[PDB]
């Protein structure tokens, strides 16, 4: 890895936030695309036809993440989920989630838990020494955004094969 | 090397007066066409979308004359022009304060149903508006002093003429240029060289050349309504809010926030209704068709543009598409707020808790709940359940209805020369588009078209007070189109002019050809 | 079925008016001030199970809107403009307070602006 | 008399035309047979109407106190919302549609031995 001062550190975190920032994106497509690391990840699930919950459910919440700009936005999306819990009929809209108000909540307030689920080695794509801690500090909010945004996707499009026969 | 007589260093600021998108290859996961951005990941123009920009406005001021346009912008094919003698260099968009990129909501509405159509929803990231990039432009001048067509060129950015990105009809793509700055280095001589080395160039007077020349502005037509809203009127927030679920569109316009109805918005409703105008006197149904099939009939295709679809006719391959000769700018009403200000009450959570302040905040009215809520209302809506009353469990929802919200003129852009252009310069061509354009003007001041969210729901009804057509260089029978218009029904126009243009209509209603067909 | 307020037919002179006097316990003209929640050792039930209005839009005071309508077919159309040309003492109910007596209203049809 | 009763909603099973279910004929252009337009109606209060702004909810020992709902002009804004509801359950009425809001209703409803 380069020192810390070394000149070509700029230029440097550039390649580095390139690499990182399509390594997030493939894995988010990757991790969308089967059903129980979507369960797991969100615990959105498919019943049969039903989605749960409801695609308007989860629209809601992904155009909250739309705010989650940077962790100094991660009470916006507090703000939403202790809305949607203080309203029984809404909190009872997400019942038959695999708890996913609390999933969200988790990857909103935890941030090691988008990389938790991520799990993308990040050695390969890193040069700059403190190069995975600031990274990581930095790219947060958009690897929350993108795996949320692949997961909604990939489950609607599952969603559709099942609701459309 | 090649010789050059002399290099031009021509700069100054390009403001964006529209949002802007240039696009990268597209989508970064918060928008499905996401903006260009260069190797540092700042949101830039790139030099070619520039030159293609400038060089395509040339191109129609020169009428496609090859000659002089590729003496200015190269060529690959003859022997004698290879590279270009214009430079255009990749500009960094410097956004106003650091405002963050808009994202813009779009859908495509079913003509059949009135509802969004299905898969058509989208968003776009667009740069905001006030935002300053460079003109990056260098000239190698073999010739003595500096070309017309360039400083045509020059003179149309000055006036904003020219449109870059994409959805230029769909309300984006508008800069215009200030400070112009031009430095002259003579490399044809030894002090001039130097100075290219050591002294930064000889500063020409612009207003000299622009003394010089005319504006050679092409032909358009240029419409703008007053409207005051009727009922309330706005386009929905991108998502709900806490103490209020549905709260009008804003956008960033320089370092305040503006209620925004986008052209994207005015254009579809006047599509709608000029299609609908179509479709009614030819009694064509719209139910069978998706919903790109149920875009796509006579003279809104020229008018409002068409979708690119190459398609083999016999032998012979033809795009489809053309972009619309009808442009339609975002609507900006008078009244703004800070940043912040808007944020207090996006993030208001309860309606008669810290709601309260900042709409008396945000309305400029601090101590007058009353003024306040003449301004922006929250209006509480209920479903009632048809056997027991009381209201339906769970529907319960607000609205912020900007009942007192003032706008600014809505401005249409009719490119008279694109229209001209897909009739093969038939003049006569032109009389049923206008026709249709004024019909649809006619319908729109007649309160036949509402705008925005809620329209049959107690919002997007417009009282147009006046219209004004003011179009530039229009070929001569169309010259009448000159006019202030206050009654609804037309009847400003000249009764042989509307005669006219109704004898025009009335023969293509005989026989509904595609008229840009030869 | 569909759950309907019947207007209040009837209602006397006065019934309306002066409507911060606790009427509620006299017949006056055989009808108790039943839109008002009765005073209690004199004072006022302002409890939170009723609600109270600072005002309201008199009778007798009228608006004028419009419909735009759109494709209605001869019944779709004849439904409608019967409901907006019942014949007389025949009357709409209309927003809140519809069982104590609000908002009984007469909608007919201005035919020169339609 | 309760101030509420009910207008029966008949099953429609079998029923044909206008008043039948049906594809809607939709918004793509004027049919050469059904009629669109603008209907002009005047609305007057018999009764008082209540317009509350539960914006402007004032509150006190959880008791709200409600103003009237005004416009731009300090004229009462009868929302149109408000006027398309009251229409909209006359009209389900009187053709017999499909009611419009049925909330869930789906468990059973619980009553007392005496």
């Amino acid at each position: 890895p380069l020192p810390t001062n070394h000149p070509t550190q700029d230029y440097a975190r550039l390649i580095e936030k390139a690499a990182w920032r399509e390594a997030i994106q493939n894995k988010a497509l990757a991790l969308a695309s089967s059903r129980a690391k979507r369960e797991e990840i969100l615990g959105i699930k498919i019943m049969g036809k039903d989605s749960q919950p409801t695609m308007t459910q989860l629209g809601g919440f992904r155009s909250v993440l739309k705010r989650l700009h940077s962790r100094n936005n991660r009470d916006i999306v507090t703000g939403y989920l202790t809305a949607l819990e203080q309203v029984s009929n809404r909190k009872e809209k997400w019942s038959n989630t695999s708890q996913g108000l609390t999933k969200i909540r988790n990857l909103v307030t935890q941030e090691n838990l988008i990389w938790n689920h991520l799990d993308i080695d990040f050695s390969p794509l890193t040069i700059t020494q403190n190069g995975v801690n600031q990274l990581k500090s930095e790219l947060w909010a958009e690897a929350v955004r993108t795996l949320v945004d692949a997961i909604i996707r990939g489950h609607k499009r599952d969603l559709e094969k099942a609701q459309e026969n | 090397a090649r010789k050059v007589t002399t290099r031009w260093k021509i700069t100054g600021t390009l403001i964006a007066e529209t949002p802007l998108h240039i696009g990268g290859v597209g989508g970064d996961a918060d928008t499905d066409l996401a903006l260009a951005v260069n190797g540092a990941g700042e949101y830039y123009v790139p030099g070619t979308s520039l030159a293609g920009a400038l060089r395509g406005w040339m191109t129609q001021l020169l009428n496609n004359d090859e000659s002089q346009i590729k003496d200015l912008w190269g060529d690959h094919l003859d022997a004698k022009r290879g590279a270009s003698f214009v430079i255009v260099d990749d500009a960094v968009i410097h956004i106003p304060n650091n405002a963050d990129v808009e994202i813009r909501e779009g859908v495509g509405i079913d003509r059949h149903f009135g509802t969004a159509a299905n898969g058509f929803k989208y968003s776009r990231a667009v740069i905001p508006k006030g935002s300053k990039f460079k003109l990056p432009l260098t000239f190698d001048s073999q010739d003595d002093g500096l070309p017309n067509a360039l400083i045509q060129l020059l003179c149309a950015l000055e006036a904003g003429d020219i449109r870059l990105g994409a959805a230029k009809t769909r309300g984006l793509g508008r800069i215009k240029l200030d400070d112009l700055k031009l430095k002259s280095f003579a490399l044809d001589k030894p002090e001039g060289i130097f100075s290219a080395l050591l002294d930064q160039g000889k500063k020409l007077d612009w207003n000299q050349l622009k003394a010089n020349v005319t504006y050679q502005s092409p032909p358009y037509l240029g419409i703008s309504i007053t409207w005051n809203p009727k009922d309330p009127v706005m386009v929905k927030a991108e998502g709900d809010g806490l103490a209020i679920d549905i709260l009008p569109l804003v956008s960033q316009v320089g370092s305040d926030v503006r209620f925004v109805i986008p052209g994207s918005s005015i254009k579809g409703i006047l599509r709608t209704q000029a299609e609908r105008i179509i479709r009614t006197i030819c009694q064509s149904n719209g139910s069978e068709k998706n919903f790109l099939e149920q875009l796509r009939i006579n003279l809104v295709n020229e008018l409002f543009g068409s979708a690119s679809l190459s398609q083999k006719q016999n032998g012979k391959d033809i795009d489809l598409g053309k972009i619309g000769a009808l442009a339609v700018n975002d609507c900006f009403s008078s009244l703004s707020m800070t940043p912040d200000q808007w944020k207090a009450v996006e993030n208001a959570t309860e309606m008669t808790g810290n709601l309260q302040p900042a709409l008396k905040q945000a309305t400029g009215y601090p101590n007058n709940i009353s003024q306040a809520y003449k301004v922006l209302q929250p209006a509480m809506h209920v479903a009632v359940d048809r056997w027991t009353g009381g209201a339906a469990e769970g529907m319960l929802y607000s609205v912020l209805e900007p009942i007192g919200v003032t706008w600014e003129p809505i401005q249409v852009h009719l490119d008279i020369a694109r229209l001209k252009n897909y009739y093969h310069g038939k003049e006569e061509k032109l009389k049923p588009a206008i026709a249709l354009l004024l019909l649809v003007l006619r319908d729109l001041a007649n309160k036949k078209i509402p705008v925005g969210y809620g329209t049959n729901r107690g919002m997007g009804t417009i009282t147009v007070s006046q219209i004004t057509l003011n179009g530039k260089a229009l070929p001569t029978e169309l010259e009448p189109l000159n006019k202030t218009m206050t009654c609804p029904n037309l009847t400003d126009l000249d009764e042989a002019f509307r005669q006219d243009l109704s004898t025009a209509w009335k023969e293509w209603i005989a026989d509904p050809i595609d008229l840009c067909q030869q | 079925g569909r759950k309907v307020y019947p207007h209040h037919k009837g209602l006397p002179n006065g019934y309306w008016s002066n409507p911060t006097e606790d009427r509620s316990q006299q017949a006056i003209q055989g009808h108790y001030q039943e839109y008002r929640r009765p005073k209690k050792d004199g004072l006022e039930q302002r409890d939170d199970q009723n609600r109270s209005v600072k005002g309201w839009v008199k009778p007798l005071t009228e608006f004028t809107f419009e419909i735009d309508v759109t494709n209605l077919s001869e019944v779709e159309l004849g439904a409608l403009l019967w409901l907006l040309t019942l014949p007389d003492l025949h009357f709409h109910r209309l927003g809140g307070g519809k069982p104590l007596g609000f908002g009984s209203v007469r909608l007919d049809i201005d035919p020169d602006k339609t | 008399h309760n101030p509420y009763n009910f207008v029966p909603a008949l099953p429609r099973d079998g029923i044909t035309g206008d008043l039948g279910d049906c594809a809607p004929a939709g918004h793509s252009y004027y049919h050469g047979d059904k009629y669109s337009g603008r209907i002009a109606v005047k609305l007057t209060t018999v009764t008082p109407l209540l317009i509350p702004d539960a914006s402007k909810e004032e509150i006190n020992n959880n008791h709200k106190t409600y103003p009237v709902r005004i416009g731009k002009d300090g004229k009462p804004y009868l929302p149109p919302t408000s006027i398309k509801g009251m229409l909209r359950s006359a009209y389900e009425a009187v053709t017999n549609s499909r009611l419009a809001v049925f909330e869930d209703h789906d468990s059973r409803l619980a009553y007392r031995m005496p």
